[PDB]
């Protein structure tokens, strides 16, 4: 029941950031921004 | 339908399978017909280290190359089976194996059944054995014929080697078999035959000697050289020092215990040695005319040699494993494995033993013996491709004329067997059955099939094959309808018919027998073939 | 990963499909070497030999198969071979027509495999009792009467052009090796060259050995033979022994021990008045000193399996316990101790009472030949060692299969339904054997295997095809009768692979360990 | 070890002798194609998505269009390929059955190969049965239905040919069809028939145009006495701009006089062009090639309708639904040569902005929700489409009772031929029958029933009100079949005739083949 | 015949990919829910955003069904349909793409 | 001799030139004897461009494989040279040319010179060319039989 399969063109080369682990990837990432100007 | 149980395996399918055989040897047979008869022609070879072997034997080059032809190695493997069971006729299998698939592959071509043919192969193998027993004649060897003896090595040496390097080996060839064979009809060949070779001089040296020749000497300085009347003493159990089986190492806790065990470990030897001197002394002490020689199988220590030098001994050491029985049937004495249970009775006699040195390497003769059931051709030759050539031509020759013996019979040679089974076979197939007609086709190409071996002799011999034939073919019917049937062969030398029982030109029994039922035998196993198959593991 | 990646996995009728592909083209390179007309397929091998026969297995067993089902095929005439000896063609070339007539018409019409198993399960317990019912039981001792077995066993390869001879070689061997047979006590050593005409059935054994010593003698009348197990040196310690010299004397009251041990070996071996003596390990230099003065020829080293049929020949029991050779163990009626040459090379023959083993000599025409006649041979000595067991023959010649044609198409019929249609097809698988004799005679194989069917039902079982006309015979008269198991396992285990392959759907391909 | 060559006096090349590449290699080849379609005969049959060699997507039930869009390379199996791209170029339908047959034509044909027949006994005996099946076909039709050019008729008979194409609703589809061929029929043209497809809505939102519909820009601006009705139409090859030479056209101005007259005379050069066109009261001018801006800016003006962009095909197909003539020359706007339109507007079709030509040549708007789907269902339309210009043409329509009616009725009649001619060819034609088991056995196989009580069930009920019975559908047929005379199920003759015939050449061509020789790429 | 080797005649050319039975109808219904899963987040009025960064550097963030569906390179044949489902949707409608 | 003034040079000579040109001319009558008559077999070619050609004609095999034996090479354009001046005929002139050099072959192994045969090839050619003026059936073609002439399409 196992196909290696291709739903999205060069899956491979897809990465996906998911629930919340990406969320802190994404405010922290601003917060680095912020750090550099607020000074 | 073969091609999915293995997707990289190679077959020759069908027609093709049958062409691939024949095509092949046919073509053995075109690189092996320079070699037939003395009209051959000699080639010299040269293989990737740079030794230059140099024959035109038949089963010579065959085992001198890389075969490749799966069909071709199978065809090689007949004359080897012929060499090695007759000595001569390794180059008449593969044309007659050639020409034979050759003949029988125009009728499977015209839109015969192989198996149809193959039966009349058997079916004339059968007749032409049946023949055979009938054509050749019956010399009383019983009676040793001194002359017509001497004419088969002169027939088969001559088909090898020169003009005048055949008059030289001849007699050197038949007086050795002659040497050999007893009343009681044994001949246990490799006796007297012993084939010496040495590099110096020419090969139109050689010399039989009616005894025995070695290839080693008196390792010390001090022995003799001549001995006038040698009693030879058949030796084998080792002269040297040995450890004991079981673990030897041992302990002494003085500076004499050392030297008083220094000796004590020669002293099984020496005691070894003293049964020796013995007997040395006990035969030779009497007589200053009597000599006393050794030829040991094992060992002689450089400590027992300066004995044996003092003793005024010829001593010999490890002499060939097969030597102690050759100088049996040389001297008389049976060959004694130990010492200690050695009577004066048993020392064999040798009326003349010496020396000969060259350069570096020393030979010891066995000369002027009573009587001799074993004899030695000390081949001499300069340099080492013929040391080699020169006796691949006296094999060929002392198996030829052991034929003679072996065989209470003889066939005319010149070819003259072949073309009267090709005049018989083309006539009695009505005879042989008023036979089935197809079978009829198979007999009629192996019959003229035949041919090969005198055409191939007149190719050789330069003039015109077809037509030196013809000449045969002529000149008997000449005697054919003369009612006293004379044999008729091809002369090689000037294009004509010829009388081989008047030309001298013999050819062995065994030879054309195990020559048949050989090229038969393998020839209507290649027609029935119709796959050639690979496959295996990587 | 989820399983392992790299793994090929064919399912369903796509994996049977695979299977009876396979399985019917491999009938398909032995199609032609069945029956007389039957051909030679030369083979090279992997290592440079050559193999050039029609002996089925012997073809079969030389070819490298890769596809699991037809790995299942090959490795079956192997079972074949490893039972009867002859038939090894056969089952193949069944197993296919069992896996053709039977599965693509039936199994592309949706009937489940399991079904087909049961129905072709029963129509073996049909085919087997039809086989011993159109068969006749024979005379297994009528000497002349089991000639007529081998001569027509041999007429399919290459050796019938000397049939007479074979079979009296072959009849020969059994006869003294029967309490029943092993057919590996007959040594079957090939000579190259002479002619088959000169191939003769020893009583006794034949060695490629030389007497060790010269002076020992190459001809003893009737020789008292004494058989080793043992060699003919001093021994060792076991006990791993080393001997720590002191005294000056010690050195040669040793080095003598080893020599007296071989003498009080010899004095023990020539205590029981003998005139030969072989050993199955190597013989000193000095124990042939004192087996001369023994009178004794001595032969060293030779096979252990040749010992074990050399001691059945002459009586003797071979003992590696020197020290006690007793008076049984000696060769009483051995006729004679030879050593005949036969051009360069010597051996020693053992010629002339109640035989039990025995050598066939043979002669040809090449080393390379002579194979593939001891490749007919032991499918000659075969059929015979069958007919002793079991005394039935069967009525061979296409006559055997297609009775299980008729047999099995009346008892389909009778039964219909489902189960019908694969029972109708191992009827249908039958005639597959007359089917490639008229092929390989080349005559019309539709037009006789009509004048075949019909020609049977009401026509005696022993209908069938001779080879070389291609025409109906009734095989008591002509001579062509098959041992009654060859035709039991052949059907056997032809139709116990059809319904091992049939199980198969799946191939699951990478699969390790 | 190694072995030697054969023969060599090519370049590199395979040879599949002893008639083994088609007696056996050949056959299991196309058996793996055979097993295709198989799948996809009838109405219970499945459609195959097939990836093409530029990656779009194509869905098909039929085997045509299915073996069309593949790569093939055995030759003998190429060969009953080009049979079904035969049966669609001149019928349309049977290209499943030109597959089915052939393929095992040649199936059955392996159990007469190894019985022990030869290659040419076959041949004739596959030829002795065809022209018999062809002539006992001839005496089997049933209501030669020619009502002129009857609306109602040409639903019985398009309903089955669509049926088992796109099962989903033959009922829906076929209406459509009919509808549209009842806007042209008074040789009744394929190509008077048009297919527009525009994704949105149903299968069932699909509607019939007694016109045309042009994805094209319109210009100036929509007809709007489209509510009042009676609109002349005027078509040009021309383009509608200042006529240039083709010969280079250059403007050589000498004067200054010269500038001023000449933009300004350009000005009237096309106004007048135009004014002779709308003084013959044209109401809509359809350009096959360009307009300029100064040309649709008078026209612009004077009321009148632009409609460019139009290739070849439109300019043909529109001017036999508004009875206009294409005039290359624009200088003879003829009133004999105008035309006459209904209704031109701007009806907005799935967003898009769609210039409409109703009420001859029609148009068929087949919508949906997959542009994949709609793709294929127009091929199932153009079946039927082709099966009515297959009707028209050849003196008789006839009809034939499907469903495996006409199949089984041929394998008991071809074995009546069978036994009738004794000889060694008689096994040819008794196989020949056979081989038409297919057609009810993959009907069924397809519905999922048992093939081993379907088939002995259908042949008993066929031993005159057995002629109608052929095999069905659904649970309570699953006892069996159905009387096809009831259910409106008929294909018809010329369908069986170009099928059975082409399948008989196909699978007798490979048969006449024992020797294919191929090179490499 | 002139090869002592003759490979085997090819049905379709080498890189031609075949799925059948079971296999293929499971198999294209799995790939559907695959595209579907990913796309039920932004459904309702407390629906997820999609933020999609395509091939070409173009980074782009919606709810828009049709433009999830569309911005994603749907590459499978079957769960292509679901494309061209939610496309039909814009077409004729607007709303429900995602749904 | 040869081999000083090209390194690189391939050359069958002697009575190998005779045994490759042979083999090769019986080779090519072996490969299309299979075309002789109506008895004969209909053969499918495919080109490299998948070009479904399919004819018994013999100047048809030729024309359509890529031929590398050059004494091969050499028969064909006979072959051809039969075709463009009678259209007919051009298989007998293949293994004409094949049992040709096949039984005159049989002489040469045994020990003939060539020339001895192909002298005895035209004279025997000159001979069958006086047979045939002596053996062709005079039909009477200027008053153009109807059914005769519908014979020989037919044949
Ligand atoms: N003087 C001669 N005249 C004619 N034939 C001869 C003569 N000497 C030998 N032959 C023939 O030559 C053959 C020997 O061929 P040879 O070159 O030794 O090869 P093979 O290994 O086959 O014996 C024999 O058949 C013999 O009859
Ligand atoms: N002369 C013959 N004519 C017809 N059939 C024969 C003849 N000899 C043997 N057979 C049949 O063919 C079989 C022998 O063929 P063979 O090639 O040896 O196959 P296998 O190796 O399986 O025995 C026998 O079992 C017999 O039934
Ligand atoms: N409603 C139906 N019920 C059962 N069988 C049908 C029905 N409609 C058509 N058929 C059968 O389907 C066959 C046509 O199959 P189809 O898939 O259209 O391929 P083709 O038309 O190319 O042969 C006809 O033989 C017909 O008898
Ligand atoms: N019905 C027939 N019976 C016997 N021989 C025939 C028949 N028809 C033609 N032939 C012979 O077959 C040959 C025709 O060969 P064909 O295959 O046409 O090749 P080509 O004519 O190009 O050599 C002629 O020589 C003719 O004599
Ligand atoms: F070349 Be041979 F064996 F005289
Ligand atoms: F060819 Be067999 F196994 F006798
Ligand atoms: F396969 Be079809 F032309 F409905
Ligand atoms: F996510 Be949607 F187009 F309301
Ligand atoms: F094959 Be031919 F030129 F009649
Ligand atoms: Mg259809
Ligand atoms: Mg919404």
């Amino acid at each position: 029941m196992g196909r290696p399969f291709i739903i999205v063109k060069d899956q491979g080369n897809k990465k996906r950031q998911h629930g919340l682990e990406a969320k802190k990837s994404h405010i922290l990432a601003a917060r680095s921004v912020a750090s550099i100007i607020k000074t | 339908s073969l091609q999915l149980l293995n997707p990289k395996a190679e077959s020759l399918r069908r027609d093709a399978a049958l062409k691939v055989n024949v095509t092949s040897a046919e073509g053995l047979q075109s690189v092996l017909e320079t070699n037939l008869g003395p009209k051959g022609t000699l080639k010299m070879l040269v293989d990737g280290a740079g030794n230059i072997k140099l024959t035109k034997d038949g089963k010579v080059l065959l085992t001198e190359m890389q075969i490749q032809s799966p069909t071709a190695v199978l065809i090689a493997r007949a004359a080897a089976a012929q060499d090695e069971i007759t000595g001569d006729g390794t180059t008449t299998v593969v044309c007659l194996v050639g020409e034979l698939l050759r003949q029988a592959h125009r009728f499977i071509q015209e839109g015969v059944h192989p198996r149809i043919i193959t039966d009349g192969f058997e079916i004339a193998r059968k007749e032409s054995m049946k023949f055979l027993d009938e054509f050749k004649i019956s010399k009383t060897n019983l009676s040793n014929d001194r002359e017509f003896l001497l004419q088969v090595a002169r027939s088969s040496l001559l088909t090898k080697v020169d003009a005048d390097l055949t008059e030289v080996l001849t007699p050197i060839v038949t007086d050795a078999v002659l040497s050999v064979y007893d009343a009681q009809a044994d001949n246990l060949d490799l006796h007297m035959v012993e084939i010496m070779q040495m590099q110096h001089l020419s090969p139109k040296d050689t010399t039989f000697i009616k005894g025995l020749v070695l290839d080693h000497g008196g390792r010390h300085p001090d022995m003799p050289t001549r001995v006038k009347n040698a009693y030879v003493l058949i030796l084998n159990v080792s002269l040297e020092y040995e450890k004991t089986e079981v673990n030897s190492g041992f302990f002494y806790s003085s500076a004499d215990q050392r030297d008083k065990l220094a000796a004590s470990e020669r002293k099984f030897v020496d005691a070894k040695l003293k049964k020796i001197i013995d007997l040395k002394n006990e035969v030779c002490g009497m007589d200053p005319d009597k000599g006393f020689v050794i030829i040991n199988q094992k060992g002689i220590d450089p400590m027992s040699l300066d004995v044996f030098a003092k003793h005024n001994i010829l001593a010999l050491r490890r002499a060939k494993r097969r030597n102690m029985e050759r100088l049996q049937l040389v001297t008389g004495g049976e060959a004694q494995n130990s010492v200690e249970d050695l009577s004066p009775q048993i020392l064999g006699f040798s009326g003349l033993v010496y020396q000969e040195t060259i350069g570096e390497e020393k030979f010891t003769y066995v000369t002027e013996n009573t009587d001799p059931k074993s004899c030695t051709i000390l081949i001499k030759g300069s340099t080492h491709y013929a040391l080699a050539q020169t006796k691949d031509a006296v094999r060929d020759g002392l198996r030829a004329v052991a034929n003679v013996l072996k065989d209470k019979n003889i066939i005319p040679g010149a070819g003259a067997f072949y073309i009267a089974l090709s005049r018989y076979l083309r006539s009695a197939n009505m005879n042989k059955l008023g036979a089935k007609g197809k079978t009829k086709t198979g007999i009629e190409a192996f019959a003229e099939a035949l041919l090969v071996i005198p055409k191939t002799l007149v190719k050789n011999s330069g003039f015109d094959p077809l037509d030196v034939l013809a000449m045969v073919e002529d000149e008997l019917d000449d005697a054919q309808d003369s009612d006293e049937t004379r044999y008729v062969g091809v002369d090689l030398n000037i294009g004509d018919s010829c009388d081989p029982t008047i030309e001298g030109i013999w050819d062995s029994y065994r030879v054309l027998r195990n020559a048949i039922t050989g090229a038969t035998g393998i020839a209507s196993n290649l027609l029935l073939c119709d796959e050639l198959l690979r496959a295996g593991r990587s | 990963v989820f399983m392992n990646a790299s793994q090929e996995r064919t399912t369903g009728r796509q994996a049977q499909i695979s299977n009876i592909t396979a399985a019917k083209a491999v009938a398909d390179v032995i199609r032609t070497c069945l029956g007389p007309k039957a051909m030679l397929k030369m083979l090279l091998d992997p290592m440079g030999g050559l193999v050039l026969t029609n002996d089925g297995h012997a073809i079969l067993r030389e070819i490298d198969v890769a596809h699991p089902a037809a790995k299942s095929m090959l490795e079956l005439s192997r079972t074949q071979d490893e039972e009867v000896g002859d038939g090894t063609t056969t089952v193949i070339i069944l197993a296919g027509e069992i896996l053709a007539q039977c599965a693509p018409y039936l199994i592309e019409k949706n009937i489940h495999p399991v079904i087909i198993i049961q129905a072709l399960k029963k129509a073996l317990t049909d085919a087997l009792e039809v086989i011993k019912q159109v068969s006749k039981p024979v005379d297994v001792e009528n000497d002349a009467a089991m000639k007529k077995l081998i001569q027509a066993s041999i007429g399919t390869k290459y050796v019938i052009h000397w049939s007479e001879k074979m079979c009296e070689l072959a009849l020969d061997a059994v006869k003294t090796v029967r309490e029943i047979d092993i057919k590996r006590y007959v040594r079957v050593e090939k000579i190259p060259g002479g002619d088959v005409l000169d191939s003769r059935v020893l009583k006794g054994v034949l060695l490629n050995k030389d007497v060790v010593h010269p002076k020992m003698s190459r001809h003893i009348e009737n020789p008292r033979v004494v058989l080793l197990d043992c060699p003919l040196e001093y021994k060792k310690g076991e006990s791993q022994t080393n001997i720590e010299i002191e005294k000056e004397e010690d050195w040669n009251r040793i080095l003598q021990i080893e020599e007296e041990q071989v003498q009080l070996m010899c004095e023990q071996i020539l205590a029981v008045r003998p005139t030969l003596v072989i050993t199955e390990k190597g013989v000193s230099d000095l124990a042939q000193h004192y087996l001369l003065k023994g009178g004794c020829s001595v032969l060293r080293r030779v096979k252990k399996s040749d010992n074990n049929r050399i001691a059945r020949v002459t009586g003797a029991t071979i003992v590696n316990r020197v020290e006690d050779l007793k008076e049984s163990d000696v060769g009483t009626n051995c006729g004679l101790f030879k050593v005949e040459m036969i051009g360069d090379e010597y051996f020693s023959f053992l010629d002339n009472g109640s035989g039990k083993a025995c050598t066939i000599m043979l002669r040809g025409g090449s080393k390379d030949i002579l194979n593939e006649i001891d490749r007919n041979l032991q499918d000659a000595m075969a059929v015979a060692r069958n007919v002793m067991l079991s005394p039935s023959l069967s009525p061979g010649g296409g006559a055997t299969e297609m009775a299980v044609s008729v047999k099995l198409a009346e008892k389909a019929k009778q039964l219909e339904g489902i189960q019908q249609w694969p029972y109708q097809a191992v009827a249908d698988a039958m005639e597959c054997i007359p089917r490639t004799l008229i092929q390989n005679a080349g005559g019309d194989p539709i037009r006789l295997l009509s004048q075949l069917r019909a020609k049977h039902a009401q026509g005696n079982f022993t209908t069938g095809i001779d080879g070389d006309k291609g025409k109906i015979v009734d095989m008591v008269s002509y001579g062509i009768w098959e041992p009654e198991v060859i035709k039991q396992q052949s059907v056997k285990t032809a139709i116990e692979s059809a319904c091992l392959l049939l199980r198969v759907d799946d191939i699951v391909s990478g699969v390790r360990k | 070890p190694q072995n030697p060559n054969a023969g060599l006096f090519k370049q590199g090349y395979n040879s599949y002798s002893n008639a083994d590449g088609q007696i056996i290699k050949s056959i299991a080849a196309i058996r793996e194609l055979h097993q295709m379609c198989l799948t996809s005969m009838g109405p219970c049959g499945r459609n195959k998505i097939i990836v093409n060699h530029l990656g779009k997507i194509i869905i098909t039930n039929d085997a045509a269009t299915m073996l069309r869009e593949l790569d093939i390379v055995h030759p003998a199996v190429k060969v009953l390929v080009m049979a079904t791209e035969q049966q669609k170029i001149d019928m349309g339908d049977g290209t499943n059955l030109v597959m089915i047959l052939a393929g095992e034509l040649l199936n059955v044909s392996e159990k007469l190969i190894s019985m022990g027949l030869s290659a040419v006994e076959i041949i004739q005996g596959y030829n002795m049965a065809r022209k018999f099946t062809l002539k006992e076909l001839d005496e089997m039709v049933v209501g030669e239905i020619t009502d002129k050019n009857d609306k109602n008729e040409l639903l019985k008979m398009i309903k089955p040919v669509i049926s088992s194409k796109k099962y989903g609703s033959e009922d829906i589809l076929s209406e459509l069809v009919s509808e549209a061929v009842s806007h042209v029929l008074p040789y009744f043209n394929v190509d008077s028939i048009r297919v527009v497809k525009i994704m949105g809505g149903s299968l069932s939102n699909s509607t019939v145009i007694k016109g045309m519909v042009f994805n094209r820009e319109p210009e100036g601006h929509v007809k709007s006495l489209s509510e009042d009705k009676k609109h002349k139409v005027a078509v040009f090859t021309c383009p509608l701009d200042i006529a240039n030479t083709e010969t280079k056209g250059t403007v050589l101005l000498h004067n200054a006089q010269e500038m001023l007259d000449f933009s300004k005379g350009e000005e009237k050069q096309i106004d007048a062009m135009m004014k002779e066109i709308a003084d013959m009261g044209v109401e809509c001018i359809v350009a096959g090639a360009g307009v300029g801006e100064l040309a649709l800016h008078y026209l612009n003006r004077y009321g009148i309708l632009v409609l460019k962009v139009p290739s070849k095909f439109e300019l043909r197909r529109l001017c036999r639904v508004c009875g206009a003539t294409p005039l290359p020359r624009l200088g003879a706007p003829t009133p004999e040569e105008l035309g006459l339109v209904e209704t031109v507007k701007t009806m907005e079709i799935g967003g898009d902005r769609v210039t409409v030509f109703k009420q001859r040549t029609s148009t068929i708007i087949l919508r949906g929700a997959t542009q994949n789907n709609l793709d294929d269902i127009e091929r199932a339309i153009d079946d039927g489409v082709a099966a009515v210009k297959g009707l028209m043409k050849p003196s008789g329509g006839k009809l034939l009772p499907g469903a495996g009616a006409t199949e089984i009725e041929l394998i008991s009649r071809i074995t009546k031929y069978g036994e009738r001619t004794p000889g060694l060819l008689q096994l040819a034609i008794k196989q020949f029958a056979v081989a038409f088991e297919v057609v009810p056995r993959t009907l069924a196989e397809t519905a999922g029933l048992d093939v081993n009580e379907v088939l002995p069930n259908l042949y008993a009920a066929h031993n005159t009100d057995h002629l109608y019975k052929g095999v069905d559908i659904d649970g309570e047929s699953d006892e069996g079949v159905k009387d096809i005379r009831e259910e409106n199920i008929y294909d018809m003759l010329a369908t069986k005739k170009f099928a059975i015939n082409v399948a008989t050449e196909a699978a007798t061509t490979v048969l006449s083949i024992d020797q294919i020789i191929m090179a490499k790429k | 015949n002139f090869g002592s080797q003759t490979p085997t005649i090819v049905v379709l050319k080498e890189g031609t990919d075949a799925s059948q039975g079971k296999g293929q109808i499971i198999s294209n219904i799995n790939a559907c829910v695959a595209v579907q899963e990913a796309l039920k987040p932004t459904l309702g009025p407390l629906g997820s955003d999609i933020l999609i960064v395509t091939s070409n550097q173009k980074t782009t963030i919606s709810n828009d069904g049709a433009t999830i569906l569309k911005l994603l390179d749907v590459v499978h044949p079957a769960a292509k349909t679901l494309v061209d489902i939610s496309r039909a949707q814009d077409a004729e409608v607007g709303d429900g793409t995602t749904s």
